[PDB]
């Protein structure tokens, strides 16, 4: 679930820029991304229409800082 | 004559000239939904929801679009990116719109033995399931492509019109039955 609210995270913060995202998560390649794009907008279509409104600040630092933090803490706990 | 099963488009492609100059820097930094990765390529990528569609833009004036349904939902996705283009501050315009290529499929509801097909029609049909399961097919009139396979389902590539990928079912139709 996580992941899937990541990435919903990194979608508002600076849209459907796949390689970007690609590059900033552990793993994930861009193949994936689209993947994930094209299960998730059936039930989701609202979802990235927020994100889409949703122009939230794409700090490098924050972003990072948060990312590594809940990736750690959901390792941790699953 | 036909079945009843009418073939449907699944994408169509077309391109349009921006008559303008761009930066694809400009673009990526100021819009959404555009992807840029010049150490990849040197072009930018947009999307939009409605129409579901993916298109480029590139720094000598040039768009193309695909995805659509249809011709005109395709013209309607590049006039959007174009609208989009132009509020971004360029002077774009939609100038030269044109339908490259339209991708249809189809069924019959009845298997197609390719062996059979391939040792009547070796001459512009080609078979090979090693590498493609499916029957490779060209054809003339009009300048189409097709896919056969197995379980009677085809196909179809290169239109430019649905008209075309109509008239190209019912050409194939006789021989997929017999």
């Amino acid at each position: 679930n996580k992941e899937t609210d990541m990435f919903f995270l990194a979608i508002s913060m600076v849209g459907t820029d796949f390689s970007m995202i690609g590059q900033l998560f552990p793993h994930r390649a861009r193949i994936e991304i689209k993947n994930k794009f094209k299960r998730e907008e059936k039930t989701n279509g609202w979802r990235i229409d927020k994100a889409f409104q949703e122009k939230r600040p794409f700090d490098f630092d924050f972003f990072a800082h948060l990312l590594q933090k809940v990736l750690a803490e959901e390792e941790k706990r699953k | 004559g036909p079945s009843g099963i009418v073939p449907q488009l699944q994408n169509i492609v077309s391109t349009v000239n921006l008559g303008c100059k761009l930066d694809l820097k400009t673009i990526a930094l100021r819009a959404r939904n555009a992807e840029y990765n010049p150490k990849r390529f040197a072009a930018v990528i947009m999307r939009i929801r409605e129409p579901r569609t993916t298109a480029l833009i590139f720094s000598s004036g040039k768009m193309v679009c695909t995805g659509a349904k249809s011709e005109e939902q395709s013209r309607l996705a590049a006039r959007k990116y174009a609208r989009v283009v132009q509020k971004l501050g360029f002077p774009a315009k939609f100038l030269d719109f044109k339908i490259q290529n339209m991708v249809g499929s189809c069924d019959v509801k009845f298997p197609i033995r390719l062996e059979g097909l391939v040792l009547t029609h070796q001459q512009f049909s080609s078979y090979e399931p090693e590498l493609f399961p499916g029957l490779i097919y060209r054809m003339i009139k009009p300048r189409i492509v097709l896919l056969i396979f197995v379980s009677g389902k085809v196909v179809l590539t290169g239109a430019k019109v649905r008209a075309e990928i109509y008239e190209a079912f019912e050409n194939i139709y006789p021989i997929l039955k017999g």
